[PDB]
């Protein structure tokens, strides 16, 4: 067959990573072993840990884009308010 | 030399390759155009409607 | 008997590779359509604007499609209303409905000739053969039933269209004689254009492609024994090495 | 290495029409391949310029195919170069499938091209035949009616199966809507085929009309049969040119320019000339159910013909018998579609029978035993 | 020439060529009535005028509108108005004669509109657009 | 797909028959002229097809020179096809130049796998 | 790269085709989103109106276009479906990353039996989800005022695209 | 990449065929030669070779189905004549 | 069957507005089920003070 390009993957066999030595693996089978083994103290201790780690990444960018709309909606509700309409003629 | 001018650069060759089919566009559509009245003449429109008069 | 008489080879004067119509026999054909087979036949599919420019000038076309009536859209208050006809609109048959047809017609239902020609084997020839090719009597054997008339051309002989086609029953704008021979090679002239009204403009578009086409399927031929001159007269030679190794 | 070989969508291009080897001596007989590319690229792209103007009702149907023609700017070269090139395909599809049966292209290890080919066979006669039907002509209404009512032969479930194929009682509105959809989807069906098809034809290559091995003199696919392919290509769009300015209404049939009606039936229901031959075949057996499985046969007897033939020579070219029987096989197919034009009269029916039974008769009897001799010839003249 | 036949193919059909251009009767057309008409998928308000609001259109000064232009470039025979129906801001229906100028009165922004067309007090951008029409006797073919 | 040995059977017995060597062998001889490769340049058992195990295997132990020639003949009919032309008269094979030299190949390698399939299939008593 | 650039052009061809096909029902939203996303390139000099007359196929937003619209619709999915098979070509050549960011050739699992069933965790409450917005509020995400047959003479209230666009 | 099966063919390098070798080819620029050279002398002496050679192989089986057709065809007129119905009526 | 033959005498007894075709009307006017039933008891007996 005709010649390919050079990749940063391979196959069985020839994966292209670096040569490891001095590392082991053990496994079980999961015909011996039962599931659904620690779905409790899962759902309540190690989801509060995630949360409590990533959780002001996305609240203060959350906090910023609320407080801006909404000054902006209760302002754009005074602009064509009756009480706001002479305001409204200075920026209209 | 004539190659020199024209056939050298293919920059120059595809131009004058479009440059001479752009000539050739109208020239062969007037050459046929009127052949195809003349071997018509007395039948087509502009005859009939010329000998109303 | 049943598969009808074969018409023959006629001289047909838009036979050929280069020829177009006689743009005089589609507007002489034209006038006898109106008065003669009118009556009893459609043209459905034939818009008024395309007879200007190849039968009749502007202002002929635009005075005979305001000879007619088409239905308006409702006025203020939904009543219909009727307008005359422009160029954008098709030429009128003389029948409402396929039930009012087959009722002045004794039954038969008369065909819309706008595809006529491409629609009967037999081609041009068939059109004219059929209103000249009628005997003024059966041939001795066969007792027509009532109503209608013998034409041998027609496939299985007995025929429901009479004839209409006699001498100087109409008369031509250019003094031509109104002979029955000279009518059928007219009618079938101007059907042929509403058939085919792209008939000229193909024929030319076809000059200009096989005259191109031809000369760059030779020029390919060059080309092809150019590239491969190195190929066709390539040796070889064979000399049986030593069986030392 | 050079781009071409390096970039990952420009390889697949350069191992299939650059840098593929070909044998150094095939003759004009394997430009038919190339030509039935061309014809598929030409269906699809003048079909959907010309799916800008039509529609599927049973109502507008036939009167969209007029306005192509009358109004839309150069709308007569679509349709006659759109309905001239599906005649066109089938001469060069008839000219792939009998070359390839006369060299023993179909003999291992080119077997399963040789089963992809049938199957796009298949596909291609629906295809046309689908198509067919969208014009609803009065040969398209009939050739609906006469060919979905053959599954009725089928017991205890014909009937409920052309029920569901009609979308209702009869062929209507139901019908030709749902055939133009699939006839859109058909040909992105056959593209595909095509795909598996010049896979399957890649693990090995093409044979040569020598039949023996063309590992020995290869030659590169580009400026040798790009521009060998060009001579074809430039004489089948002369010829095709000459049938669709010149004479478009030839192969056609004129009764397909009445609208189809319900009522009147046409004086002889035809197919078209490359559906002709099996027409015949269909109809030489006296009875319903035996002819639905005697025609479809006829396709599918071709897939046996790998096990009959017993010779160890690929081709007819070093064999005087084998090559003599084929033009028979050859002629008597063209014979075969002769019948299918006359009517169901005498003699036609005795013709109609002797003649399909030499025809299936090649593949089962005189092909597997003059194959016999012609290796028994062969071992006794040189010994 | 391949290319040029498959691409005119999608341009314009005859029949459609056809529908470009309507004449209306120089008769027919009332004095205080609004004639809406679709032309080339398109509305225009069409008004045949009196010969009283001629000097009402150029009454106001042109810093009361935005784009400068008087009565008699707007509309060539005075006793008429031919307008393009689709609004500059949006492309709403004013309310046919109902407004604060004799002319026409956009609901959907306030755009108020006079009988030569332009804007009088709204927040749209240009004066109301005029169709191409020609006078040939006792017809005008807008488009 | 007929095999060899089951057609060279028949072959030996049509040869050692006196009846039958006198009445069709006069007529196969005539048949491989007829069939024209012998003016190309190649001998018969360069037409058989070799895209199977069986050939394969044979056209291995085909000697060196046996085979260096089968490549030449094969090429030379390759170029002359081409051509649409023919050989020089002079160039052609004989008729005893046309030996079997693949014959005792092919026949001592089915055979051999012959041997195999019918011992893949032995039902001990 | 090249994955990345084959994936944008996946992106427009999909809005064309999710676009064409919203002006295919011919509502109300329909034909006046045409109109306005068409009347678009009047804004490329001296060349914009011939285009946009060519690409309405007449003067304006009329039967040329819808019966056009449909048949391009039609083939549009049939391209990204050939652009699919393209994308996946190149992401063949080096493979997924991972959400740590470094090399993964060190330790890898095979797709059958793997990730065969963990996309099947998904596929179900893919069509769970949208069984929910299709037999319990089928008109949730879309607008009302595309079942209005479409006019020409009356605008919306509110011309608004879709929620994606 | 995953391994392939085994095919018949290769590409450049490792084609596939026999080992070769005394086989010496020659060649010629096409720019240093007149195509065209031997047009004539082909078209008439080379064609009629080849046409008297295979011409008996399409004629003959060509010949057997132009009779059969016409004594058919012929037959057929006759059954259907005002002077062959007496036999059509014993093959009807 | 509807009561009217043509959209211009639907027109003509309704002062000139055109009633909708309520075949979709619950789907095609934003408030649902809600905005059929305050429309036709939602009248005041006079307008607003103003208007
Ligand atoms: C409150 C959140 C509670 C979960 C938690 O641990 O909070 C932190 C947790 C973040 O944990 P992390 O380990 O820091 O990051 C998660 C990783 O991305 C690692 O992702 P993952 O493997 O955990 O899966 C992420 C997500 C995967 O969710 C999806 O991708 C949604 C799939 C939807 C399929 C159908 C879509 C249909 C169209 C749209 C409707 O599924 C979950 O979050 C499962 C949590 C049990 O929050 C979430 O992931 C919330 C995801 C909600 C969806
Ligand atoms: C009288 C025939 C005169 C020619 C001649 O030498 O007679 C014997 C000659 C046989 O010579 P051969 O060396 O024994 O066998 C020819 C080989 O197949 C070798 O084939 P080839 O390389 O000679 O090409 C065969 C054919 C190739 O012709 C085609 O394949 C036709 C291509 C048509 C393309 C467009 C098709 C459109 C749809 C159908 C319409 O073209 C020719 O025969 C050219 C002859 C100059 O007869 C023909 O080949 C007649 C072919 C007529 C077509
Ligand atoms: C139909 C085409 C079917 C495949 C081609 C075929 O059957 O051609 C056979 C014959 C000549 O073919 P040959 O292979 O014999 O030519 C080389 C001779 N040295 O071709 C002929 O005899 C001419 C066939 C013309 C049709
Ligand atoms: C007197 C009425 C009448 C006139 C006038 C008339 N025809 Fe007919 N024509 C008929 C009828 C009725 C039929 C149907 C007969 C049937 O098919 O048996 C018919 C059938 C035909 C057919 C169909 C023949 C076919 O084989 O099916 C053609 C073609 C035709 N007419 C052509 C013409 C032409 C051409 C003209 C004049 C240019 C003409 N007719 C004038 C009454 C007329
Ligand atoms: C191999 C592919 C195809 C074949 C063989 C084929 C064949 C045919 C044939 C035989 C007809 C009838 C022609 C006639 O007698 O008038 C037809 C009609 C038609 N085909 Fe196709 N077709 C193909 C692909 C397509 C595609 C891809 C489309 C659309 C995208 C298409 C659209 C049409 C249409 C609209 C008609 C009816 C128009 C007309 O013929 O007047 N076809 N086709
Ligand atoms: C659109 C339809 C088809 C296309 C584009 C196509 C294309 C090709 C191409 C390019 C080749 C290689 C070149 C050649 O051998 O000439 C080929 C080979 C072949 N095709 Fe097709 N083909 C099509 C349909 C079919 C059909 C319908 C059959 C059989 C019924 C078939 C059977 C074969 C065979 C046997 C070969 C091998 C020929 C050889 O190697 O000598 N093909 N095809
Ligand atoms: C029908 C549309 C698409 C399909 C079926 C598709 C399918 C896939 C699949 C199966 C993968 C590998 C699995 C994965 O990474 O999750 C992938 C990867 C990717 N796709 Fe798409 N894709 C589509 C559209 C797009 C679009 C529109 C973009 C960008 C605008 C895009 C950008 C990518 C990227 C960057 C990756 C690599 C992700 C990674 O390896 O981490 N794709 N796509
Ligand atoms: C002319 O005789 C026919 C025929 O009448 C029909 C209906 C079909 C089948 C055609 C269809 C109605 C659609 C089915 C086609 C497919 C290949 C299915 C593809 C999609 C799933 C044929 O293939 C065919 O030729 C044998
Ligand atoms: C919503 O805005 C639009 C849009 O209005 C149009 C017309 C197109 C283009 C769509 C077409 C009318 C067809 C052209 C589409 C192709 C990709 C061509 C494919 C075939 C050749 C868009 O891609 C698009 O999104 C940016
Ligand atoms: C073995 O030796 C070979 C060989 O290997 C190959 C590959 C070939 C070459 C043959 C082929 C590869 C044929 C391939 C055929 C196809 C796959 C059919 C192609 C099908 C398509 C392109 C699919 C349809 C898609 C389109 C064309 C869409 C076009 C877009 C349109 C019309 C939209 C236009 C609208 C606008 C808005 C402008 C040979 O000829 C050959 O022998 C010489
Ligand atoms: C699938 C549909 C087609 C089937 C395949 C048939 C092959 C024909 C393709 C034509 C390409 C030939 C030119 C090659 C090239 O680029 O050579 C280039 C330059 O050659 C030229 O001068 C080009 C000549 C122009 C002719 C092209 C006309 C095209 C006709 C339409 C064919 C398809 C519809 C490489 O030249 P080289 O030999 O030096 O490498
Ligand atoms: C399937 C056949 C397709 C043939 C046409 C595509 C050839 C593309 C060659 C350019 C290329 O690969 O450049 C790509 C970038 O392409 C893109 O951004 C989008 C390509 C979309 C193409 C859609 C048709 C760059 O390729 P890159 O430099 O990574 O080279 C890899 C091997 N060295
Ligand atoms: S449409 Fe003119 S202001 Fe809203």
């Amino acid at each position: 067959g005709p010649p390919s390009g050079k990749t940063y993957m391979g196959w069985w066999g020839h994966m292209g990573g670096p040569k490891q030595k001095g590392i082991t693996s053990y496994a079980v089978s999961p015909y011996a072993q039962k599931p659904l083994q620690g779905i409790f103290h899962n759902a309540v201790f190690n989801s509060f840990r995630r949360f409590k780690s990533q959780f002001l990444y996305v609240l203060i960018p959350a906090g910023i884009y609320w407080y801006w709309w909404k000054n902006g909606n209760e302002y754009n509700e005074f602009l064509y308010s009756k009480a706001g309409r002479e305001e409204l003629e200075r920026v209209n | 030399s004539l190659y020199k001018t024209f056939f050298k650069r293919n920059a120059v060759f595809v131009g004058t390759i479009f440059a001479g089919a752009f000539v050739f566009q109208t020239v062969f559509d007037t050459a046929i155009t009127s052949w195809y009245e003349n071997h018509n003449k007395g039948k087509l429109w502009k005859d009939v409607k010329a000998r109303i008069a | 008997a049943e598969h009808g008489l074969h018409a023959p080879a006629y001289a047909w004067s838009h036979n050929g590779p280069f020829e177009t119509f006689d743009h005089a026999s589609i507007r002489r054909g034209y006038q006898v359509y109106r008065e003669v087979c009118a009556a009893c036949h459609s043209l459905d599919r034939v818009a008024w604007r395309t007879l200007v420019g190849v039968s009749h000038t502007n202002e002929e076309v635009r005075n005979m499609a305001e000879e007619f009536e088409y239905d308006d859209e409702p006025d203020e208050q939904g009543n219909p209303k009727k307008r005359p006809g422009k160029l954008s609109d098709y030429i009128p048959g003389p029948y409402p409905n396929e039930q009012a047809a087959r009722a002045a017609n004794q039954g038969a239902l008369p065909p819309d000739l706008s595809l006529i020609v491409k629609a009967r084997h037999g081609g041009c020839d068939y059109i004219f053969s059929l209103l000249t090719g009628y005997p003024d009597e059966p041939p001795a054997g066969v007792a027509l039933p009532p109503g209608s008339n013998y034409n041998p051309y027609f496939p299985g002989g007995s025929i429901a269209m009479a004839r209409v086609l006699f001498d100087d029953m109409v008369e031509y704008e250019d003094g031509t004689p109104a002979t029955t021979s000279q009518m059928a090679k007219d009618v079938t002239t101007f059907l042929n254009w509403c058939a085919e009204p792209e008939h000229d403009e193909r024929k030319r578009l076809g000059l200009k492609t096989v005259i191109i086409l031809s000369s760059l399927y030779l020029l390919s031929i060059w080309v092809k024994k150019f590239k491969w001159a190195g190929i066709k007269t390539r040796k070889f030679v064979f000399n049986p090495p030593k069986p030392r190794k | 290495m050079a781009f071409r070989k390096s970039n990952v969508y420009l390889s697949l291009v350069n191992s299939y029409i650059i840098d593929s080897p070909q044998p150094s001596s095939i003759n004009y007989w394997w430009n038919m391949g190339s030509l039935l590319g061309l014809c598929l690229v030409i269906q699809i792209v003048t079909g959907i310029f010309m799916a800008m103007h039509y529609s599927s009702n049973i109502e507008l149907a036939f009167s969209s195919v007029e306005h192509i023609m009358r109004d839309v700017h150069n709308g007569y070269i679509l349709r006659y170069l759109h309905a001239n090139g599906a005649s066109f395909f089938f001469m060069v599809m008839f000219m792939h499938m009998a070359k390839g049966l006369y060299y023993g292209s179909y003999r291992s290890p080119r077997v399963t091209l040789w089963n992809v080919g049938v199957i796009i066979f298949i596909l291609t006669i629906a295809t046309a035949f689908l198509g067919y039907c969208c014009v609803y002509g009065q040969m398209s209404h009939w050739g609906a009616t006469v060919i979905t009512n053959l599954f009725s032969a089928i017991p205890f479930v014909g009937n409920d199966i052309v029920s569901w194929l009609w979308g209702g009682f009869s062929v209507s509105n139901p019908t030709i809507q749902r055939f133009f959809a699939l006839h859109y989807l058909v040909p992105f069906i056959i593209a595909a085929m095509v795909i598996m098809h010049l896979m399957a034809l890649h693990i090995h290559g093409s044979s040569n009309p020598l039949g023996i091995t063309g590992n020995l003199d290869r030659i590169p696919m580009h400026s040798y049969f790009i521009f060998k392919d060009l001579v074809t290509v430039f004489l089948f769009m002369l010829i095709l040119a000459l049938f669709v300015f010149y004479s478009p209404n030839t192969l056609g049939h004129p009764d397909n320019y009445i609208p189809g009606n319900p009522l009147v039936t046409p004086a002889s229901i035809v197919p078209e000339w490359y559906l002709l031959p099996f027409y015949a075949i269909l109809r030489s057996i006296p009875d319903k159910l035996l002819g639905v499985i005697t025609m479809f046969a006829a396709i599918l007897v071709l897939l046996v013909l790998p096990f009959t033939d017993r010779s160890v020579v690929r081709g007819n070219t070093f064999k005087v018998l084998s090559k003599f029987f084929f033009f028979i096989f050859v002629f008597n197919f063209v014979l075969l579609g002769q019948i299918g034009a006359c009517h169901v009269e005498v003699p036609y029916v005795l013709m109609g029978q002797i003649a399909t039974f030499i025809y299936f008769a090649y593949f089962l009897i005189i092909v597997p035993v003059i194959s016999t001799i012609e290796n028994v010839l062969f071992y006794i003249g040189r010994v | 020439s391949t290319v040029e036949t498959f691409i005119s193919s999608m341009t314009a059909t005859a029949d459609v060529l056809a529908m470009a251009k309507v004449e209306v009767n120089l008769a027919a057309i009332p004095l205080g009535k609004n004639v809406v008409v679709k032309w080339q998928g398109k509305p225009v308000f069409i008004r045949h005028r009196t010969p009283h609001e001629i000097q009402e259109a150029n009454s106001v000064d042109m810093s009361a509108l935005k784009d400068p232009q008087t009565d008699a470039d707007r509309v060539k025979d005075p006793q008429w108005l031919i307008m393009l129906g689709i609004c500059t801001h949006l492309g709403c229906v004013p309310i046919g004669e109902a407004g604060d100028f004799g002319g026409w009165f956009c609901p959907c922004h306030g755009s108020h509109y006079d009988i030569s067309g332009r804007i009088r007090k709204g927040p749209a951008p240009l004066n109301l657009e005029i169709p191409a029409y020609e006078f040939d006797g006792d017809k005008v073919i807008v488009g | 797909p007929q095999s060899f040995t089951s057609i060279a059977r028949i072959g030996d017995y049509i040869l050692k028959s006196p009846v039958l060597s006198k009445l069709c062998v006069p007529v196969a001889n005539q048949f491989i002229n007829l069939a024209g490769y012998k003016k190309l340049g190649l001998k018969f058992d360069d037409l058989i097809a070799e895209e199977n195990p069986i050939m394969q295997t044979a056209l291995r132990r085909l000697p060196e020179d046996e085979s260096y020639a089968r490549a030449y003949r094969i090429i030379r009919a390759h170029q002359t096809e081409l051509t649409h032309h023919l050989l020089p008269r002079n160039e052609w094979i004989k008729a005893q130049e046309d030996v079997p030299y693949l014959l005792p190949y092919i026949l001592e390698a089915e055979a051999a796998a012959k041997e195999k399939d019918e011992l893949d299939n032995i039902e001990v008593s």
